DNA sequence: CCCGGTGCCGAGGCCGCTCAATTGGTCGTAGACAGCTCTAGCACCGCTTAAACGCACGTACGCGCTGTCCCCCGCGTTTTAACCGCCAAGGGGATTACTCCCTAGTCTCCAGGCACGTGTCACATATATACATCCTG
DNA sequence: CAGGATGTATATATGTGACACGTGCCTGGAGACTAGGGAGTAATCCCCTTGGCGGTTAAAACGCGGGGGACAGCGCGTACGTGCGTTTAAGCGGTGCTAGAGCTGTCTACGACCAATTGAGCGGCCTCGGCACCGGG
């Protein structure tokens, strides 16, 4: 697909900032947040697809994502059975 | 002595809103695009595509970075768009194309009630004596998607070619079904 | 309550008496193994 | 309303709930976009996509929590791009 | 033809009900709880393995696990876990 | 044989000592595992679980809820001093965050 | 004992120079001393925890390396 | 004395292969040995984790390849994978 | 007769790597090509770092790799930097860099 | 900072021994591969509508400037101890002797993990007044 | 120093999702009971690497002075927030289809394993030369 990073709109980023405590947001903060989220997803999904291809599987399971997040340091509970 | 030919199609679609918008006075939506003629991944050799619009827009110089390259926008008048395709290899001269943004239908097409307006043209990018890297990129192009790839303009003719199958099958199915159901209920 | 008890006590009893006669075999083995340990003590005096 | 009251209201509202702040259908398409660049015709589980969205939201919440302090450090209430840039640099992502 | 997957939910609920008679737990909370158990199990076991490899020992023992717990758990949680483990290892070897 | 007693019951724990020992012995951790290692590991895990469950139940009662949800886990972890340090680099799904609004961004 | 003042103002200033600072505040030294004390306390606690299990009367650079690896501050140069 | 062991000889040989005239000091040699040991530990741990994930009781060349992919950044991964695959292919032919 | 290192064309000790893999508790069965592959990757990384440090020390009129130039290479190479990010090279120093704001003029 | 002289101890090359790597040979078992299937992922289309997009307006926050007051910065002289060598001896490690703990195998047996249906048992969504909780006067 | 005018709680309710609870299955586990292995505990004891003595200058420290940097006050401008209206595609759940993850069944090459042989590596030792140190340009 293409240009799906724009599926993270200004209201969504502003809610994500409200949940983080930010009160006032600038204009370019939305572009910065989109770029950072894209860079993070790139690495996470690269690790996930590396765990998938090695398993000769065609579906990216949740354990692959869990292992990718563990590698990146973002241990995630709730999806490990 | 190496010549590589890449077939592409560049054009624009337009949809009429049915009435002039009060917010900005625009009457049509339009999407301007470059896409490959073959089912191939342009991103293997295209770095970016820049589209230069008419000076009425807040920014006329738009950019796209992934195939099928396209921009969706709104307008009320026709103008010439300059599409500058840049290749990954900086030593290769980018291609320049001029597309006449068509938004209004002809009398013949207006009478036919067609829901969309399209203007697109076929071209072939010719790389003569390209660099080793550029040659490898052009030769290593992969398939874009597993699905079919198709062309639209003459939109009225393509729509008629589609309907010549669609309405035939629909009518056959409808009549056959009606006959089956009525005979079965009569018994 | 009591039906399962007898069935359990039977398997336990045959298990209990079982392990009893069992350590009995190990004990007799331990007597032959006791003589072998005395032989090992003789070998340890040899080594000293 | 005064600029800031309806914003502190939303702050207190979204620091109370736990639902996802990013829309599923738009985020799954971004996930499939980023996966296309690694494998063609790749399948994803709903649980995997939800875990990805949760990780992304938690990471962005932490990033904005750090950016808030980066902005307050300069006696500013609005977060600017250099704030997120300093956050990333001191985190070690773009040092 | 069944594909049965194991988990710690049967004992995580027993401990839950014994430390809180009136409070329950949802399925998502139970899954997060099992994930936490697995993560800390991996951490402590890997730390004990590292200690054994450093001491040039091919077997992990209660002492390696104790030092691993002391290293992992912080401050006033380390002491609690260590006292619990010590008391359990002494009530287990006493044939009770 | 005699009535078989499980190691978990013998020690006084609830977590599966047998499964912990199986994992330890077949895993990367070591060649062979002693009988005391899995008991200690299971006891420590059970203690951590009891602590975090107590905190989550307290948070649930505070929020007026009978079922512990990931909110009650996140709040408990980020309110506790030592559990926060233990799980600092761990994210919990649908757990949320704390209402920690900086004093500088309040009405003046 | 209280010999934490061994990390003096000139030493902290040279550390700041190496870190690229060209001007230090008046209250930076007492904060750097506490930060260094906490970092030490942690690393030395891990080292002593390793040494106790090792049953050695002497703390070793190997134990220091293990403590640093546990804290995430991997160090090269001392056999690890 | 004991027998502490290191890759010093092979590190020196690779140093001669890359720079025939540039030597290396003892501190640098020890640092390189420590780096090699740490990379070995990390790659082997990642391979064992991959084996445990795939429920394989063995660490194979494919596991090592995937562990190197999961650790080296980009071009470094692409070059190390090529080196490993070429080495294994040349080994299998003898 | 023939060492597996020379057989595969490598300089690193394929045999020592296999021994360390099978004795490090990493797995119950070490593949035939796993140690060869690991030794090849280690040799590649070692050659990279040694070449960089060599030509970093030779850039300073020296003819002997030192920790200073090892650190310089590790921190100037963007790949090796991401690799050894949280690693500290003893006696390596830091990179010469003064912020423009601190700089005069 | 760069250049020519001296100098020394640490780098690098040789000797020799041994213990790990290698060669040869066996068993078996995890795996590679084909066969079957049934779930779940994919695609699509319509009714509903909540969220998003665009624009207007002004209010308050960024940001630029200025001024004071001081709190570090550079330099000189004054005081403390870090640093570089000898000398016991206290420990870290070789060497030998030996036993409690675990391994391995084989039955016997308690226990938990689902397939299924049944009966309770939260709290999400909905509704409303009570309470703040503003903000323009 | 209020009050429309919003927004935010607070409490109550109910019925559909989900914990919660039998009913029997069994197969993977959990433990008991012999037999065999083995590595580390324990006691010495030889041998380096600590910890402890007296000097030497080099760095830490104390002071001084003024200078440039922090912090506060203030004002200009604009952009970021909020509200209203128009627009769009997001959520729902209803249907259709097949792709492959998964279970399964069979046959097999690869590696652990064990024993004997061989040379690669490593402690050790010595000779030597690359760079530490230094004083003039």
């Amino acid at each position: 697909l293409r240009d799906n990073i724009q599926g993270i709109t200004k209201p969504a980023i502003r809610r994500l900032a409200r949940r983080g405590g930010v009160k006032r947001i600038s204009g370019l903060i939305y572009e910065e947040t989109r770029g950072v989220l894209k860079v993070f997803l790139e690495n996470v999904i690269r690790d996930a697809v590396t765990y998938t291809e090695h398993a000769k599987r065609k579906t990216v399971t949740a354990m692959d994502v869990v292992y990718a997040l563990k590698r990146q340091g973002r241990t995630l509970y709730g999806f490990g059975g | 002595g190496v010549t590589i030919v890449k077939p592409i199609v560049y054009g624009n679609v337009a949809r009429y809103f049915g009435k002039k918008r009060e917010e900005d006075g625009h009457t049509h939506q339009w999407t301007v695009y470059v896409k490959p003629y073959r089912n191939e991944d342009m991103s293997a050799y295209v770095k970016k595509i820049q589209f230069k619009l008419h000076e009425s827009y807040g920014n006329p110089l738009r950019v796209v970075t992934k195939p099928p390259y396209e921009i969706t926008e709104t307008g009320w008048g026709e103008f010439e768009i300059i599409i500058k395709i840049f290749f990954i290899d900086p030593n290769e001269r980018p291609v320049t194309l001029y597309h006449l943004l068509k938004l209004f239908q002809s009398d013949t097409n207006a009478m036919l009630g067609k829901k969309t307006v399209v203007s697109e043209f076929y071209d072939e990018m010719i790389f003569q004596d390209p660099t080793a890297m550029m040659q490898q990129l052009l030769t290593t192009s992969r398939q874009l998607t597993l699905g079919a790839y198709k062309h639209e303009t003459e939109f009225a003719e393509l729509e008629v070619k589609t309907r010549e199958k669609l309405e035939a099958a629909k009518k056959k199915t409808s009549f056959e079904i009606a006959e089956l159901k009525e005979r079965l209920k009569a018994s | 309550w009591l039906s399962a008890d007898f069935a359990q006590e039977r398997r336990w009893k045959r298990g209990v008496a079982r392990k009893v006669v069992r350590m009995v075999i190990r004990h007799h083995e331990e007597q032959r193994q006791k003589e072998e340990r005395a032989r090992r003590e003789e070998q340890a005096k040899l080594r000293r | 309303y005064r600029p800031g009251t309806v914003a502190l209201r939303e702050i207190r509202r979204y620091q109370k709930s736990t639902e996802l702040l990013i829309r599923k259908l738009p985020f799954q398409r971004l996930v499939r976009e980023i996966a296309q660049d690694f494998k063609t015709d790749l399948r994803f589980q709903s649980s995997a996509v939800m875990a990805l969205q949760e990780a992304c939201e938690a990471y962005l919440v932490g990033l904005f929590e750090d950016t808030n302090l980066c902005a307050i450090h300069a006696k500013r209430v609005t977060i600017m791009p250099k704030d997120i840039q300093l956050a990333r640099r001191i985190r070690g992502e773009r040092a | 033809k069944r594909s049965r997957k194991e988990s710690y939910s049967v004992y995580v609920y027993k401990v839950l009900k014994q430390v809180h008679p009136d409070t329950g737990i949802s399925s998502k909370a139970m899954g997060i709880m099992n994930s936490f158990v697995n993560d800390i199990f991996e951490r402590i076991a890997g730390e004990a393995s590292r200690l054994a490899h450093y001491n040039k020992r091919s077997t992990i023992t209660s002492r390696e696990i104790q030092t691993a717990v002391r290293l992992l758990l912080p401050g006033e949680l380390a002491k609690h876990a260590v006292s619990e483990g010590t008391k359990a290892v002494t009530k287990y070897t006493s044939s009770k | 044989r005699a009535k078989a007693k499980s190691r978990s019951s013998r020690a006084g724990l609830q977590f599966p000592v047998g499964r912990v020992h199986r994992l330890l012995r077949k895993g990367n951790y070591a060649e062979r595992v002693g009988a005391g290692a899995p008991v200690y590991l299971a006891a420590v895990l059970e203690y951590l679980t009891a602590e975090i469950l107590e905190l989550a139940g307290n948070a649930a009662r505070d929020n007026k809820k009978t079922r512990i949800i990931p909110r009650h886990l996140q709040l408990a972890i980020r309110n506790d001093e030592e559990l926060n340090k233990l799980l600092g680099r761990v994210t919990i799904a649908q757990g949320g965050v704390l209402p920690n609004i900086q004093a500088v961004l309040l009405p003046k």
